Parts: C-alpha cells; structure tokens; sequence
DNA sequence: GACTATGCACG
DNA sequence: CGTGCAT
DNA sequence: AGTCATTCATG
DNA sequence: CATGAAT
C-alpha cells in the first residue's frame, strides 16, 4: 500500500495546517478576553482547582501538571514559563497570577525552577472567570474527550488593552501595549452609550498606553495612527532627574535594566562621548541608576547623546493584531472595544437565561411545597401506605396530581424539615423568585436594560481595581 | 548517533527519520531490524531555505543526515537506502517538521526527491476503544467525529501527543509493517511550481506568505 | 550577632543529619513493605487519586506533579524516573506500575520523557494498599502539614523479597535479588506456623532468587550464606542453545543486552579467541542473540571463554540491608520474613479494631431505628410539634430517652424511608452486625484465630498472583 | 559568572556561596549591593577529600571559587572578601553541601578557615502564620511553633531558597542588623583532620561505624 | 526536541 | 565504570 | 543543581 | 540579536 502525492500539494496541506493552528491556537490573543490559549488554560485550570487569591498558595509544579494533564498537551516549560510571565508586574499592568519566591526581575535574572515556586490566581483574575459556571460561554472538549474547556472567558474587564500582548506566529506577529484599566473602561462605557464613536473622542478617555514600568511617552500623532490603523511608532523615554549627577527612576517597557546599565558604562569606557564619568544602586523597592558626571558638565549633551545612542530612549511599535471570528485581524481601538462590548452582551444574556431557568425550577418546586404544607397529614399517610420510594412518588402524582420533580422534592425531604411547616417563609422566597424572574426577563428582551447592567458592572469593576497612571504623556 | 539495520543492502532498507529520542525508542522497539534504520533529530529542523550555506552545514542535525545517507549535498547517488521516511508525531507541530524536512530534501538532495525515494509515514493521532474490545484509529479531527458516532456511548479516546506515547506493537501494526502500513510517496510534478510554492511558504519574504494565508487558509 | 562554632562539631552535626536522612528517608527500603519513600509516595498518591489498574491511564506528568505537590519535596526527574523503574518487567518480578508508551528496555534505551507517557497502578499494587483506609497503619503529616501520608503500607504480600531492591546511601548500600511471589509466601506461611524455623527448612520453600530476566543460577552453598548472613556471592549464567550456532535467550539480571552484544563482537574483532565468527535479532516478544561459528567448532572453548571474558556469566551479590525499627540492619531471610509477618499482625489487629467500632456504631443506630419503628406515629407527631431541627432532637432525647447519634439518624432520615417500615429487615442487619462483631472480637484477643486469618489471606494472594519460576537452579 | 558588589573593598565585603541559579536570584534580589557578592554553584560540590588533584582543579565549580576569592590554593591571602558565607537551602541536602564546602576550605584554603573568615548562614526552613508569623529551622522547632499558633495556622516550608521572597531572605538571614551567622574556627588541627577523614574520607568501613555508634536512629 | 556536572557504596 | 535516588 | 539547538515576524 | 510561545 502506497499513496502517491506531489511535493507542491503535500507542502500545501502541511503548511496550511500548521500556519492555522499557530495563528488561532498558539500565538495570537482572542480579541474578546485578550488571552492566548495557554493563558486561558492556566487561568481556568487554576481556578477550577480553586487556587485563588484568597486561599493559600500552591506548588507551581502541581499546577503545571494538572494543566498539562487535563487541558494542554505540550511542554511543561512552555506552560510554566507562560504562567510565570503572568506573575510579572514589570511586564503586565494588572497581574493575573501571584507567585511567591523568585520569578525573575528587571535585571532579567531567570525565574526560579518550577519545583521551587508557589502560585495562585490574583484577585482581578477571578473577574475574568466570573459567571463561568453559569453557562455563559462556549465550551469544547479537551484533547482526550475526558473533560470540557472554555473557548474564551467571560471577561469582567477588557484584558486585551489592559495587559497588552505579544506576539509571533506564521505570517502574523502582534504587539499591544498595556493600558490603564480605569481609562480603558471609560472608553468602553462611552462606546456602550455612543456606539458610532469617533477615535478623537475615545482618545479623551483612552489617551494612549500605560506601561507598568512607568516612563515618558511622546507621540500623540502616531498614537492616533495606531489607534485608528493598528500600526504605529511611539517614542518612550526614561525619566530623568539631576542631583547636585543623573538619576534614573523609570525605564522603557520591555527593556533590560541590567544590560541597559552595561551599555551605558560601555559608553564611558569607549569614551564615545564627553563628560562620561555609571553605577546601579537598586534594591527591593525602587529603581535607581546613577550617572555621576565629571568636570565639563556638558550634561545636556551627554543625556541627549545617551537617549540617541542607548536604550534609555527607544520606540515602541504598535502591531495590534488579535483573533476575531476565528481569524487574524489587525485592529484599532474601535474594533477591540466594540468586539469586547458585544461579547459582554452575549455573556450577560446567556448568564441571565441560565439564572432564569434555575429560578423557574425552584419556583415550581416552592410552588409545590406550599401546596403540600396544607395536605401534610394526608400526604405523609399516603407515603407510609406506599411500597417503594418510587411507588411513593407515583402515588402522589396519581392522587394529588403533583409533578415529577415536585414529587422527588417532597419525598426526599428529610424529617426535621417537617419541624418547619410555615407557608409564610416559602411565600417569602416565592416573591423573591418571581421578582428575579421578571427582572431577568426584562434584560433578556429589553436591549437598553441589558446595556445599562453592562455599564453598571463595568463601573463596579473600575471602582474596585482602578489605579493611577504610571506612564506620562508628552 | 543512529540505530542501523542488520544488513547493509541499499536495495531494500529504510531510514526512518524521527522527531526525537523519546519517539526514537518507540521506533527502535517496534521495528524489523533486518532492514529498518532509525535516526533521531533534535526537534524542529533548520529552515534550509531561510539560512545560508555555512549556517546550514554547520548544524548538527542536517550534517548527521547527510552522513548517514551517503550521496552528499554535489549530490551523487547509488548509497544508502531505497527509502527515506519522514515519521513525525501525529499533530500539527509534526506537520511543520514535515514541511521543513521536505524543503531540505527539495533544495539540496533534489535528485533524491525527483527519484521517488522520499516518503512520509502517517502514524495515528487518536485511538478510540469500546476480552471483547473494539478499536479504531483517527488521523485528524474530522475522522474523530465519525469514529465517535460509531463507538457511541462508553468509548474512551486516547490521543498520541507524541510518538513515544504509543507502544511497540501499536507503532508496528499501524504505521511501520509494510504488509498493513501505508506510506506517502513524494514526487515533484513540476519544478517551477515547487520552487514557486516552497519559496513563498518557506521563504524569507513574509509579505507573500501572509497573503497566501489570507487567501487560502480557511479560518472557516 | 554571631554564633561561634568549631569545625569538628559543625561537621559532626551536619554529617549526622544527612547520613541519617539518606539512610531512613531516601535509599534504604522498609523491611516491612520493602519500599523506599519515593516508591511509597508514588503508590499512595496514585491510588488516592484513584489511578488504578481497572480504570483508564493518566498522563504521567499530572501524576508527578501531584506527588511533588502533596507528598514529595524534590525533583520531578527523581520521582518520575523512579515511577518508571516500577514499570519495568525486566527489572521487577511483579510490576507495581503499568506505563503505556516507551519506558526504556533491555537494550537500555532511555524512557520517553514524562510529558509523553501515561501510567496507572497495577493490580497487585492495590494489594500493597489494601485496608489502608481502615486505620491500619501509622500516618504522619506531609512537609506542609496540609495532608497526611502513610509511613508504611499495609502490604498484602512480602514485596521486599519479591521485587528485591537497591541500594546506595551513606555508610550503607543494598542489593536484594527478586524472588518468586509464590515461593516467598510459602516460606511466610510455614514460618507463621513454625516460627522457630531453621533456614535449611525455609530453603525448601524459598530456594533462592527468581530473576524476571530468567537465567541460570548456580551456587546453592553461597545462597544459604546469603540467606543466613545477609551477604553472599552467586553465579548467574545466560541460557544457551546450539543450532545447526549459539543462541542466547536469557541474560543475567541487571545486565545491558545492548552493550553485552557489542562486548561479544569486540571479542571477534580483537580475535581474542579462536572460532569467533555476532548478531542480535530481537523483536517485540522474545530475546535472541546469535553467535554463529566458523570452521574449527571449538564451540565449547568459545562459549566457556565468553562466560569468563564477558558478562554472559557474572556474579550477583547479596547485600540485604533494610530499615527495621527506624534503623539500618543487614538481615537474612529469617528476619525479613519474621518482621513482615509481625507487621501483618499489627495490620490485621488494627484493621479489625477499626471494623469493630464501625460495626458497633451502626449497630447502636440500628438498635435505635428498630425501637422507633414501633413508636413511629408518636415520634413524627413530636417532630412536628418541635421548633428547630435541634429542638426536634432535644425533645426525643428528653421524652423517649434516645441517644445523641440515634437522634440525628432518626431526624435526618429522608421521607421515602418511611415507605420501608419493617423491623424484620433491620433485625436481619442486626444479626449480621452482632455476628461480625463477635467474630472480630475473637481475632482481636485470640492470637491463633488471628494467625489463621493471616495464613488465609496470604494463600488467597498466592492463588491470585502466583506465576511459574523464570530463573533455574544449578 | 558571579554577581559582585559595587565597591571592591576587601575590608568589609561578603561573598555569598549559594546552591544554584534559582537561589541565586533570591539572593541577588534581596541584598545590599554595596558590599555583598553572590556566587552560584551547580548543586552538590566535589568531595575534595575523595578525589585527586587534577580531578579537582579541573572541576568548574571549585575553579570558579578559587578565582573569585583571589588568594589561590600555595594559598596566600590579603584578596578578596572578609567573609565567605555558605548559604545553602535549609533542608538536609543543604547540610550535605555545607559538609562538602567546609572540607574543601579545610583541606586547601586552610589559613582562611584558621583565620576565622568562613561563615555558615542559617536561613529558615519553616514559616508559620496565623498577622502573626514565626520561623522554624528544624522539626523540633516546628512542634513548639505549632503549639504556639494553635488552631488555624498555615505552615510553609522553603524546600529550596528560591522559594522565599526578597524581603524575607533579607529580613531573616542576610541583613547584618537582624541576621545571625555561624563562624567556623578550628580548635584542634588533629581532631579536625581525624574527623574529616572519617566522614568525608574514602574508607567507608570507619564511617559506617561512626554512624552506628553516634547516629541516634532513636 | 534533547544534554551535563556533582554524592554515595561496591565490585 | 554503572547502578538508583538526589543536588 | 543547571545548559543547548531549532521555528516564527519585526526593527 | 531579543521577544514568547513551541518542538
Ligand atoms: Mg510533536
Ligand atoms: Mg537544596
């Protein structure tokens, strides 16, 4: 047996398969929850295993094993390395994982081996997962068909813009700068009300990136270009002070403090510029790089040179590419924001639909017990005169035409439950349910009532997690 | 280091190229050592169409290949096997490596490919099972759905996320034993088309690759 | 602040700590279940996670992560490597782990990386764990104080002799050849009856090692020495056939088929002996090494040479050292067998004590419901006239002087349970319990009744798992 | 490769010898870079009393030590630090490494040890919390800590140094103000030689006896 | 997708 | 040298 | 207790 | 030459 295939065609399929899997499944973030698969699987798994901010930490390696075993058929290092990135405040604006021990740093030192460290999900992360358990989101089978896995998260906040993301696949790469959770949500809410929103106005809310590493960002013009088109180049300058000596207390995002320092001193030794005279004195709680100068305090020339010749000033590039509709799009702020909004809509509606059914069920059951409490004597008498649990059930259905579930509920009632015969209490819950159901039915078919609830939850999230800007605009 | 066949007979002896040491074990084990040799690679192979000459010949994995095969890069022929068989894990990262290995053969060892000596071996991805056991194999997603329909309730599904994950008897019975195996035979039916295609996908230029994706990758 | 310490004393403590931990906690097997800690923790963990022979396999790495996380504070490789050994039929006589995929072989090829493989506990392994859950064995806290871990296993069979063990610590090393499960248990049972047993008689039962790799063992005299003293040297010869050519179909335990073959052919090339003329033709299901000879069929000289000059014949050394009483002992068969027996005694007694309490509890409860079924009417009436579940309980205790647990049981009874008012059925269980309790109380204080039960279970285990000898004696 | 201190001042500058890169990170991070250098080793160190000369000097980890310290193996002195501090994970495998590192210093760099320049740093194993927080260094300490915290307490065990944070490593075991160090001196020579050669020796037979007689397996 | 160095006892 | 748990 | 090769897009 | 997911 042999199938004969060409080189062109074989190369064709085999490439197409991979190129696709890479784009969707590996590198590129979903435009909805702004996560790559590994990220999502880590989050879901940790949370399912209730490994959460409020409870004790847990041996990273145990976490990694479970992810690998249940959801993610790949290297441990790929997984844990990714998990670790999510614990890095100089990398992410709003961290989704808290790790206790050594998880690297700005000097670039390598994260401690996984067998050493311990991890949990952060607080805001829970918000990414909020409502997951109330059928709010599409599930798929895992690779084994053994257990079910979310295809996207609920997403209480617009993670995509908040923590940015990068970014290397076949044919596509992505870079998305972090943003100020507060400011982002502002943009979101504004759009929720005025959908036909122009970028200029949105910019009043989201005025450009917010790097966790602080720093100065200059390039209003190109930032707009980025927000409209999806591509742009911006300038980022470390933040400088002069002491009577040059003090550095913020550096450009994605830049390596350690090497940055060597490269500067290399300037001195090569005496590539005048007054070069360089020390790093940084400790747990503050960044400090001291460039202390000699005689001819040509400092302005020296500083201006350093900006040009070293990575004290660099440019950051925007390549905002996410997966929308199962496909690679290069998108601006408007598509991201919009698509996030429309997502939250599906979420809210799906949630409420689930909540409503649950309400209606217990309601039908409560409606039931209320009837029973009136016939209790004769009801029990029947149950006793019955042969089997099942026969017991079948007799109530026949006689007092109760329903099926109503029957199981009456029958399985324990005994001390009879200690509480009181149609008032049940009636109290009955009101409660009826009011919830009617509230929900509104959201479901009330489009503006729906959008308002969105706006509220969003505002509530802003209040909880909002923080001052770290990066400045020039 | 390689695991060679007993007889040295360039008329009927096959060289099985594998994605790593772990898979190598599985291969060496389930296998007819009379005319089957096994040569491990260390993961993803150098893109021979994106790097230069020195970068290439200097890389261990390509060099080892060139040696164990004979002929040489120029080329010349009959050494050393009447089949060079690319057997990668069943998933998509496997398909990438196939893509890479083929361009290397296509670029340098061309006569080999034109000759009809380069094969692709097609090992299972999924195995589904329901003294009485019913067992089927799938090779990609779609096949899985049909298999699932057949087995209906009760079935357990196993996915070989890598070759070292299936046993000896299995690898043999399914994908190596010539009696019950099936192989893909790679031939080139233009030259111009091949060159055209390889250079886009595997090329260095990106801009065209991207387009080729957009236009042809069906992200349904 | 500074504490001033000498070199002698510091070196003293620091060595003593390590030497000790290594001996007890790492290298040396417990004389009772014949396991090293890693082994035990693997077994316990897998089993607790119900990863068992009867159910589907599970991603080794998930298994490894859990062991590391809960019980075992060390490298994954150390753990998984150990787990893999336990899956190796050419290494262990009776395997305690079944692994699907590549777990190495006789040619010595390295086991597939953990992310590739899948594993479960074998069938006989369950027997090592049998009764674990009925307080049969001393527990300790894990390193974190989060969960409790067995300090030894129950041990349905004498694993120590069966799977042997080795064996490198500070000051001590161990080598213990595998044995024939059947024959071992014979020895055990005989000793159970005739404790003052001499080695000569025991030897009639356990006549020396049984290697999973088959082979020929010659050295009756030194085997006794080993069984008495704990140290001995034995000769092991590969099993040979002549075809009309030398055929090899069994090789010496712990020997490397691959290299063994090279070393033989090296003899030919170096022409170190006469008729040297060597091929390995081995496939999944059978070992075959062919040494096909030339003209002068000095075969006997050639074979006799090969035995001397290569590892076709080697000697195996006995260094039987286990941990008894928290300490290193070099022990013979008699101590091993005895100490195992005495263990099983504690197990059986502890088990029964637990079983008895459980019996007595439900019995007290059944005794209770039987009373109630007579007063059902008035009882329910009371419960209804009661305010709270708790008040409900307190009223029955006051009025019908029921007990505390009896009350919870009556009160929590669901409703369909009233469908079954029938003192006959309860009385049936009541008999059952009383008969079990009285049976147990016997074992507990009946020493021979206890030993008999031991003998039975042991025989039952022999019947289930027994297999023919693989290794032969000359 | 090492992480050296800002000032090069052999009068007050310490060299912290660590069990690996993962721990190295924790060290480098929580630390006063003015006078604290950090030098990682790749796990268990060569038994310098069981191997020859060439085997030894040829091993990377010993050689790197010799270089970064100055003096040399003969020896000579004042380079390069007025403290060489052995800081290993808190468990027992740490104690083994301490044993190995000490014999190397004792065997070759003897003047160093006789001088009073070799230190052992004593980082926590267990931390218990109820916030009320205490630290334990070995088993026994744990029991007493457990009694104190009674119910509710969570216990954490640093199974390796890279498992505690920066602030922690500093506050507990590196900051001279609140830290405590062990200072290793030799108070015979003959006794030291005698002892080292048994434990660390090559002979086994004596070591074993030393174990039986003195290792309390309670 | 793989690899390397160390301790420890023993023949 | 290699063996089996460890760093 | 560590380490190394390789893909992929972009400046 | 990183960068961050992968073999
Ligand atoms: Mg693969
Ligand atoms: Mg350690």
């Amino acid at each position: 047996n042999i199938q004969n295939m060409s080189l062109e065609d074989i190369m064709g399929e085999r490439f197409g398969r991979y190129s696709k899997y890479i784009i969707q499944d590996r590198a590129l973030p979903d435009i909805r929850d702004g996560l790559k698969p590994v990220q999502r699987r880590i989050l879901y798994s940790m949370n399912k295993d209730s490994n959460t901010f409020d409870k004790s930490y847990r041996k990273s390696a145990k976490s990694v094993g479970n992810i690998m075993g249940n959801f993610h058929p790949h290297g441990d290092s790929s997984i844990y390395d990714a998990m670790v990135r999510m614990s890095q405040n100089w990398k992410n604006r709003e961290i989704l994982v808290e790790m206790h021990g050594n998880n690297g740093s700005m000097d670039g030192d390598p994260p401690a081996a996984m067998r050493y460290t311990e991890a949990r999900l952060s607080e805001i992360a829970g918000y990414l997962l909020q409502d997951i358990e109330k059928k709010t989101v599409p599930f798929a089978w895992n690779f084994d068909d053994t257990e079910k896995e979310p295809t996207v998260l609920p997403a209480a906040f617009p993670n995509l813009l908040v923590n940015g993301s990068t970014g290397i696949s076949a044919g596509y790469a992505t870079d998305i700068p972090p943003h100020n959770l507060a400011e982002v949500i502002d943009a979101a809410v504004y759009m929720i009300d005025h959908p036909t929103a122009k970028i200029d106005k949105l910019m009043e809310f989201l005025p450009g990136p917010d790097f966790p590493t602080g720093a100065i960002i200059q390039g209003r013009d190109e930032i707009k270009k980025a927000y409209e088109t999806g591509k742009g180049r911006v300038v980022v300058r470390s933040k400088t002070e002069i002491e009577k000596q040059i003090v550095i207390t913020e550096i450009p995002y994605e830049i390596n403090k350690a090497n940055l320092v060597k490269k500067i001193d290399d300037v001195r030794v090569n005496n590539k510029v005048a007054g070069i005279a360089v020390r790093d004195e940084s400790d747990r709680d503050g960044l400090r790089i001291a460039i202390e100068l000699k005689k001819d305090a040509n400092t302005e020339l020296v500083l201006n040179y350093l900006f040009k010749y070293t990575d004290l000033q660099i440019n950051y590039n925007f390549n905002m590419v996410a997966i929308d509709n199962f496909t690679p799009r290069q998108v601006g702020i408007v598509p991201i924001l919009s698509s996030y909004i429309a997502h939250r809509r599906e979420v809210i509606l799906a949630r409420s639909r689930f909540d409503k059914e649950k309400a209606e069920k217990r309601l039908h059951i409560v409606e039931g017990l209320i009837r029973v409490i009136s016939i209790l004597d004769e009801v029990i008498a029947l149950i006793r005169a019955s042969e089997n649990k099942a026969d017991a059930k079948e007799n109530l259905k026949v006689s007092y035409d109760f329903t099926e579930e109503q029957a199981e509920a009456i029958v399985t009632l324990q005994l001390y439950r009879l200690t509480n015969t009181d149609v008032v209490v049940l009636q109290e819950e009955e009101a409660e349910l009826r009011e919830k159901i009617a509230m929900l039915a509104a959201i479901i078919g009330d489009e503006r009532t729906m959008y308002n609830l969105m706006k509220k939850e969003l505002r509530e999230v802003k209040k909880k997690f909002a923080t001052p800007r770290l990066s400045s605009l020039e | 280091k390689l695991t060679p066949a007993q007889s040295k007979n360039p008329a009927k002896n096959e060289l099985y190229l594998v994605e790593g040491d772990s898979a190598g074990g599985s291969a060496k084990q389930g296998r007819d050592r009379k005319f089957q040799a096994i040569l491990p690679l260390r993961g993803k192979v150098i893109n021979t169409a994106k790097a230069k000459m020195a970068d290439i010949l200097k890389n261990e994995e390509i060099n080892t290949m060139i040696y164990t095969i004979g002929a040489g890069v120029d080329f010349s022929i009959e050494a050393n096997y009447d089949k060079i068989i690319i057997m990668t894990d069943a998933d998509t990262d496997g398909a990438h490596i196939q893509t890479l290995l083929l361009t290397f053969f296509y670029r340098y060892m061309r006569p080999l490919v034109e000759a009809g000596h380069v094969y692709i071996a097609l090992p299972p991805l999924y195995k589904m099972s329901k003294k009485k056991e019913e067992v089927a194999y799938a090779w990609t997603d779609g096949e899985l759905e049909e298999l699932r329909k057949q087995f209906g309730k009760g079935a357990t599904l196993q996915r070989y996320k890598g070759l070292g994950e299936m046993n000896a008897d299995q690898l043999w019975e399914t994908t190596m034993n010539p009696e019950t195996r099936t192989l893909i035979r790679v031939t080139i039916e233009d030259l111009a088309r091949a060159e055209r295609r390889v250079n886009v996908l595997m090329g260095d230029k990106v801009e065209p690759r991207r387009k080729w994706i957009e236009d042809n990758v069906k992200f349904t």
